[PDB]
DNA sequence: TCACAATTCTAAAAGCAAAAAAGCCTTCTC
DNA sequence: GAGAAGCTTTTAGAATTGTGA
């Protein structure tokens, strides 16, 4: 499947139990189309390229 | 570079922190987001089904 | 703390002489060898079940 | 006495048992084997001589023609190991064989030959073995792993209970030849010997006897006794052997010699047996009913009628008794059947036999073996007499003959590798004997029934295969007789032999990629025994009796070093002192125990000799002069431990660590660890990656020096001498006069191995540890390889630890590191990648590697040079360009107007596609090396010329330097010889250094030595010139490449990786963990002295995972660091050597009666300060495996320092300043950094490329790819109500192509909605099913 | 006849991931 | 050289035949 990734898991004891910690790198790699949508919405980039 | 997982949900996964890995998937459509928020959210799964 | 008791060989026949030593003290070579019989049996069991 | 490399730092050695035997050279298993392979062996037992002398000479098909062997030779390799590792080829030797061809004359099969013809022949190359024990097959280092397999010979199995579900036990006897066919003798539920040949159709046994020319009379004579029946007065008074009827219940009266012995219905008891013996009861009166149920043994014919009476082996009846009585036959011989001991097994098998004569037998065998064609006489006899009775197709080896004759109790230990009538009949009789009850069955797990193949044996086998293929080829080519031509070099075809040996070495199951990120990893990969491979069992076919620790593994195979997962128990490791017989069986050394005293002569016992003695235990106390102090000792006699008197033991163990392998003998306090954690920590010590700076253990076992010296990572002084010169790259050692040859003044030059790349992409790098003008003896480490520290093995770093919880950040197995560990770069590692840009011969024109890339600005070209390759030392990052390559994509013309733009650029019709080599994303690094391989006949670019000129200058400088330093030493030795004998010191320098033999000296042996050295100088000149010319030749040579390839540019990036949250971080006691937080220094717990703790572990891992060894290691490490802290305090507040030597002596002289005695009165007061400087980081301590330190000794060493004996101190909270209650255990523990880095495990994907046949994402981080959503995840989604999530993951994220493009376009347009579609994999399935005759169709709406 | 039973042929044997290497018909030219 | 022509798992179920009455 697309829009999927792996990594090693560590422990975060500050989270509330409906939360997880997602690396910024993985988050940016998995959510690219949503970021394109928002970028073109804000006008920060006209064309997709 | 590592996913931070809550301590309490580790029993459900049977996961310790000595080298285990985890895969993360993104729901795209709106009904999949509702299903994740309503059926699969970790605050709904406090009792076992067994 | 207390002795680690009696160990069975691969055939299941309980070995007569127990392991009277515990892990705070040291096992000696023979006792450790019997313990290895048991440990290898357990690991094989899990890995193949 | 103490060798000078050992005086620099002594390891405080606990352990009280003297070590009677030194640990042997650890790589003997490989070196000895491959040496036995390639050597000139008169009398021809091993290796190439054995193979050639076995397959040669050739005898043509009655053609008066034969090829004769003479001898063989191995030439020198064309390249060296390093120049072969660079060029990407095999490190091998050509094999040159002196062959002869002699041809006879007509009507002269034995007379003098007409002609002889002789010269060399080249049957390909054979890979040589490096001095370490490895090969280089395509530039990559590889290891051929030893193989534990079933020994040839006869094995008597049981197959006890599962068959037939009746509680009856079958028996079978199998014959295993080294090469050939198998052969069974297997019972049935109805007690009839059947046979099968290589597990074909089960078939009655007696056939083979009949195939071996045995009439039924002979068979029954062999397999049975005889009972006499004589016609007499009446009723045939039977002639009884006195012991025949023992155990048999009587059924009638027995009277003979006027005395009644036995009444009916009463067994012959012991008293009755004694009566029979006393009375000499021979002829007894019996009814005729006794002969009613017997069996005729010998065939009886009719004489008067000249016809037959009865056939051999059929049940008799009284009418036949009358018929033969009246026929003349007066003596009747029956077979002594029984129900206790002698069953009628052979007789019943004969009854079931359908055949009648050897022709029928051989026809049946032929039909069984090769079913379908018509049997014929010659074919059947040839098939049978080649199945087991031919040197070409069957061979019991010498080990096979030995085991065979040992199973059947025959005394001979040598013979023929071919089965024989006697052998097979003996096997049958033995198996029947096992059935009857007198005998036992082999256990196949016994290490006496298992044998070891090493590199030599397997290589010789494959070479023999190649030789027999060449034999058939030469047979055919020479049978077509042409003579006086055909030099014995043309019919010989090197292709088969080369193909076979290359198939073995390059692509085989037991010839595997070398594990190389640690000296321990390499050495324990070389001493690895595997039950898998060609000729062995398999992972899934392995039961559990083979997955297990047999009692005969003791001292031969490690119990606690085997990989977890699928192949547990089959990848065993070989113990420290284990060895191998001449036959290939493991043996281990013991000390003879004669007359109570325990001598020191070492006997090497094998498993089938260990069972006939009582072996005492290694840690059984010995007193002065070697008695057992206490009067009875624990031993093991018959595969089982128990306690015996003093004067019954025959042997003793050599040490307390011969039971374990070399990986498990570097875990201190092993006996305090549960065997599972010992296993994990032994396996897990090999994944440790070398560190930027190596750091010795504070707590070791004394086995570090041996492991580091016996592997080929350090640079060990060949000959003792004085260090002439030191450098990061070179060491020059001036040899000593006592250790020098007559001529060849000489000096030892060691070139170190700087930052090159290992198989696991780690960094191997040698650092000099000696300093200028220093003595060195033999066996002294001069340079430290990776993970080495002054000779000692150093795999990790010795960190400061506290065992307590800390706010849940070490919750389950996580580890909480401090920032001071990262600031000090204590766990930083260097990794070297390699990146190849290959320019090919593609259609429409070849690629070019110019720097004129299109559709890029100058910003990315600021790094590449003129020739389009990056600069050495360039700090590249992810997405950059390393080599500018462009492919031609064919002529194009968008529009006529666009041409103007192409005219504006000045491009002039060039339209090429960018295909440059780019740094794979995310890996920052530095370009440390670049290599360029060019095909012969292509033009070397600017940078290729620069590289070639650079390395030519390097080569010339290197050879000039070596000759310069050698001649400097040579002339120094010449002057030294000129110390006496008419020395003119003033005239010594009147002329330059060259011509010193013309000075005024006598014409004696001194002048002879002078001429010797001068001729040595001249030969050095000649060798220099030849070597330089050859190196110039091969450096300019264009390398041989793949087909359709022009040039390959290889770049090397050197990355530096620091620990981060997510890296695995283990210890030696199986205690893993993943770093979960890098904490500030002021947040960590600290003690009353203000010293923070570096790492914090969880106490909860100790009880459940019963590894008490780590707490003991922590305590002893704390004690050692306390001693080092006092030494530092003294060595800082500058003292005099008196107090330092007194205190260090106090430290080295505490404990029980321990082996080592270190006396500092001999240290000359100058290296006492050097020793103290080496000890200011903590005194190293050696704690041997099963005879280590004790808690009383640990407490005494703690009390030597000013530490608390409890081991637990008072700590304060780092961020509240508040004392924790409950004193906590702090101390020093040896932490390893395993090679599971989180920046190699992370991976993510939004979209990418997809497979062809099924339009799904690719799979892997290497080829950017997605995650498998397997069927168990599908079930877990079905167990929720997640139907829409499931649909989208099945259609719009994997397969549905139009759906997923529409989903992308919808997402970028702020709309979250999918078009369902139907997966393309299902269409692929529909077509795959319609391609059968089936017609699967989707019905209408 | 018509019923047990020994042979023998057929299927099945967890999941997920990382790295590496070796390969992708014989043969017959002239 | 380039292009073709052509020798060991274990368990269990279901189908034969091989006597056995
Ligand atoms: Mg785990």
């Amino acid at each position: 499947v697309d829009y999927s990734g792996r990594s090693v898991i560590t422990v975060g004891p500050y989270l509330r139990l409906h939360q997880c910690g997602l690396p910024k790198k993985m988050a940016l790699e998995l959510f690219k189309p949503f970021i394109y949508g928002k970028l073109e919405l804000r006008g920060l980039a006209t064309t997709i390229k | 570079k590592a996913i931070q997982l809550h301590p309490l949900v580790c029993a459900a996964y049977n996961a310790d922190f000595d080298g285990d890995q985890m895969a993360v998937h993104v729901p795209l459509t709106l009904e999949a987001q509702l299903e994740a928020r309503a059926l699969m959210m970790s605050t709904n799964n406090i009792l076992s089904p067994a | 703390a207390g002795m680690r008791g009696l160990m069975a060989k691969p055939d299941g026949s309980i070995i007569e002489t127990p392991i009277t030593a515990n892990f705070r003290e040291g096992l000696n070579v023979l006792q450790y060898f019997i313990s290895t019989h048991g440990a290898r049996k357990g690991l094989a069991d899990t890995a193949l079940k | 006495v103490y060798s000078y490399t050992e005086k620099k730092r002594i390891r405080k050695d606990f352990g009280k048992r003297p070590q009677v035997l030194d640990v042997p050279y650890l790589l003997s298993i490989q070196l000895d084997s491959f040496q036995k392979f390639i050597e000139q062996d008169p009398e021809g037992q091993y290796g190439l001589e054995a193979a050639f002398r076995s397959v040669f000479p050739i005898q043509s098909y009655s053609g008066n023609s034969e090829l004769q062997y003479v001898s063989y030779r191995l030439g020198e390799p064309v390249f060296d190991v390093q120049e072969c590792q660079i060029r990407g080829v095999t490190y091998s030797a050509p094999l040159r064989v002196k062959l002869r061809l002699v041809i006879y004359e007509r009507e002269a099969p034995e007379g003098t030959v007409k002609d002889i013809k002789e010269q060399e022949v080249y049957m390909g190359e054979i890979p040589l073995m490096t001095d370490n024990g490895t090969f280089v097959i395509n530039g990559t280092e590889r290891v051929i792993v030893s193989q534990l397999h079933r020994s040839p010979g006869v094995f008597f199995d049981s197959d006890k209970g599962k068959t037939h579900s009746s509680g009856k036990v079958l028996y079978n006897a199998r014959i295993i030849p080294y090469r050939g066919s198998w052969l069974d003798f297997e019972f049935d539920p109805k007690d009839n010997l059947f046979v099968r040949i290589d597990r074909r159709r089960k078939l009655p046994a007696t056939i083979i006897l009949r195939a071996l020319n045995y009439t039924t009379e002979q068979i029954l004579d062999l397999f049975f006794e005889k009972v006499i029946f004589e016609i007499r007065d009446n009723k045939l008074q039977m002639e009884l052997v006195p012991e025949r009827l023992r155990g048999e219940t009587a059924s009638f009266d027995i009277e003979a010699n006027g005395k009644v012995y036995v009444e009916k219905g009463r067994r012959i008891t012991a008293r009755h047996i004694r009566q029979l013996e006393k009375d000499d009861v021979k002829l007894i009166e019996v009814p005729v009913e006794y002969i009613a149920g017997k069996v005729v043994a010998k065939d009886y014919i009719d004489e008067s009628t000249g016809e037959l009476i009865c056939a051999a082996n059929m049940e008799l009846s009284l009418d036949l008794l009358a018929k033969l009585s009246q026929s003349g036959h007066k003596r009747i011989e029956t077979l002594f059947t029984n129900d206790l001991d002698h069953g009628p097994y052979i007789s019943e098998t004969l009854r079931v036999d359908p055949t009648n004569d050897r022709l029928s037998a051989l026809v049946e065998i032929y039909r069984m073996m090769r079913p379908g064609e018509p049997p014929t006489r010659e074919a059947a006899e040839s098939l049978f007499e080649n199945l087991f009775f031919s040197e070409d197709r069957y061979d019991l080896s010498a080990v096979g003959r030995m085991k065979f004759n040992r199973s059947l109790l025959r005394e001979e230990i040598e013979g023929s590798g071919i089965l024989s009538k006697d052998d097979i009949i003996d096997v049958m009789k033995k198996l029947i004997d096992i059935r009857n009850g007198k005998g036992e069955v082999d256990d196949i797990d016994h290490l006496g029934n298992r044998r070891i193949r090493s590199v030599g044996e397997m290589a010789e086998n494959q070479f023999r295969v190649g030789l027999v293929r060449v034999e058939r080829a030469v047979k055919e080519r020479l049978s077509l007789g042409d003579l006086d031509t055909l030099m014995p070099q043309d019919m010989i075809n090197a292709k088969p032999i080369s193909a076979a040996v290359k198939e073995f070495f390059g692509s085989s199951q037991l010839s595997q990629f070398m594990d190389q990120n640690n000296p321990l990893s390499e050495i324990t990969h070389k001493r690895r025994i595997s039950a898998l491979g060609p000729g062995g069992l398999t992972r899934e076919r392995a039961g559990f009796e083979v997955r297990d620790v047999h009692p005969t593994h003791y001292g031969r195979v490690c119990p606690i070093e085997t990989p977890e997962g699928p192949n547990i128990g089959l990848i065993n490791s070989l113990s420290v002192y284990a060895q191998t017989n001449e036959y290939g069986f493991l043996e281990t050394p013991y000390r003879k125990v004669t007359d109570g005293v325990v001598t020191d002569e070492i006997h090497y016992l094998s498993a089938i000799e260990e069972g006939n003695y009582v072996i005492a235990q290694a840690n059984s106390n010995l007193d002065e002069e070697g008695h057992f102090v206490e009067d009875l000792v624990t031993c093991r006699s018959k595969g089982e431990s128990s306690l015996f008197s003093r004067d019954q033991v025959d042997y003793m163990d050599v040490s307390t660590q011969q039971v374990v392998s070399v990986g498990a003998s570097l875990i201190p306090f092993l006996e305090h660890d549960d065997a599972n954690r010992a296993l994990m920590g032994a396996n897990m010590q090999r994944q440790a990656v070398p560190t930027l700076r190596a750091d010795k253990p504070l707590v070791g076992t004394g086995m570090e020096r041996a492991v580091a010296v016996d592997s080929g990572v350090t640079a060990v002084a060949k000959r003792g001498g004085v260090v002439q010169y030191v450098d990061a790259s070179r060491i020059v050692i001036k040899v000593n006069e006592d250790e020098m040859y007559p001529g060849e003044a000489g000096i030892d030059i060691y070139n170190l191995t700087k930052y090159t790349r290992s198989n696991q992409n780690t960094c191997i790098n040698q650092m000099p540890c000696v300093s200028l003008g220093e003595p060195v003896e033999r066996g002294d480490v001069l340079a430290d390889g990776p993970s080495t520290d002054l000779g000692e093995l150093a795999l990790g770093q010795n960190m400061r630890v506290a065992f307590m919880p800390w706010n849940g950040y070490n919750f389950e197995d996580s580890i909480l590191v401090s920032e001071r560990v990262v600031q000090e770069d204590r766990f930083t590692t260097i990794h070297i990648q390699e990146l190849a840009c290959v320019s090919r011969d593609t259609k429409l024109g070849p690629e070019e590697i110019t720097a004129d890339i299109p559709n890029v600005g100058e910003a990315a070209l600021s790094k590449l040079d003129e020739s389009g390759i990056v600069y050495i030392g360039a700090e590249v990052t992810g997405g950059d360009i390393l080599v500018g390559k462009v492919t031609p994509k064919g002529e194009t013309q968008l529009t006529p107007e666009e041409k103007l733009l192409r005219a504006i650029f000045g491009e002039k019709a060039s339209d090429v596609k960018d295909s440059s080599l780019r740094v794979p994303n995310g890996v920052s690094g530095t370009v440390i090396d670049v290599q360029v391989f060019t095909r012969d006949g292509v033009e070397k670019d600017k940078r290729a010329l620069e590289i070639e000129e650079m390395q030519l200058k390097q080569a010339k400088k290197d050879l000039s330097e070596e000759l310069q330093i050698l001649e400097a030493g040579l002339f120094s030795r010449i002057r030294a010889v000129l110390v006496a004998g008419g020395v003119e010191a003033e005239k010594l320098d009147k002329l330059p250094r060259d011509r010193w033999l013309e000075l005024g000296l006598t014409d004696e042996e001194k002048q002879n030595q002078l001429e010797q050295l001068a001729e040595q100088y001249d030969e050095l000149k000649h060798e220099f010139e030849k070597k330089l010319e050859a190196k110039r030749r091969k450096i300019t040579q264009g390398d041989d490449l793949a087909p359709g390839v022009l040039k390959i540019v290889k770049v090397y990036l050197a990355v530096k990786r620091r620990i981060q949250p997510g890296d695995k971080m283990a210890g030696r006691h199986g205690n893993k963990g993943v770093i979960s937080k890098i904490n500030p220094i002021e947040d960590m717990p600290y003690d009353e002295n203000g010293t923070p703790v570096d790492i914090v572990l969880n106490p909860l891992g100790v009880p459940s995972r019963m590894n008490i060894g780590q707490i003991l290691e922590t305590h002893l490490g704390m004690a050692a660091k306390g001693i080092g802290d006092k030494i530092n305090a003294m060595l800082k507040q500058q003292q005099e050597v008196a107090k330092l030597r007194e205190f260090i002596q106090r430290a080295y002289d505490l404990g029980a009666d321990v082996r080592q005695k270190v006396d500092l009165s001999t240290f000359s007061d100058e290296e006492v300060m050097r020793l103290a400087e080496n000890l200011r980081k903590g005194m190293p301590i050696a704690t041997p495996v099963f005879d280590g330190a004790k808690e009383a000794e640990i407490k005494e060493l703690l009390k030597l320092g000013d530490l608390p004996t409890s081991g637990q101190i008072r700590l304060y909270d780092g961020r509240t300043g508040e004392q924790f209650e409950r004193p906590v255990t702090v101390g020093y523990m040896y932490m390893l950094k395993l090679n599971h880095l989180v920046d190699d495990k992370m991976h993510a994907r939004s979209t990418g490329s997809y497979s062809l046949v099924t339009q799904q994402p690719l799979g892997g981080k290497a080829q950017f790819g997605g995650q498998r959503f397997g069927e168990m995840e599908v079930w877990a989604l079905e167990a929720y109500g997640a139907a829409y999530t499931l649909q989208e993951m099945l259609t719009v994220k994997s397969d549905d192509v139009n759906g997923r493009t529409k989903m992308y376009k919808n997402i970028v347009d702020g709309n979250h909605q999918m078009e369902p579609g139907m997966p393309e994999s299902f269409n692929v399935l529909l077509k795959e099913i319609r391609s059968l005759g089936i017609n699967i169709e989707l019905e209408d709406e």
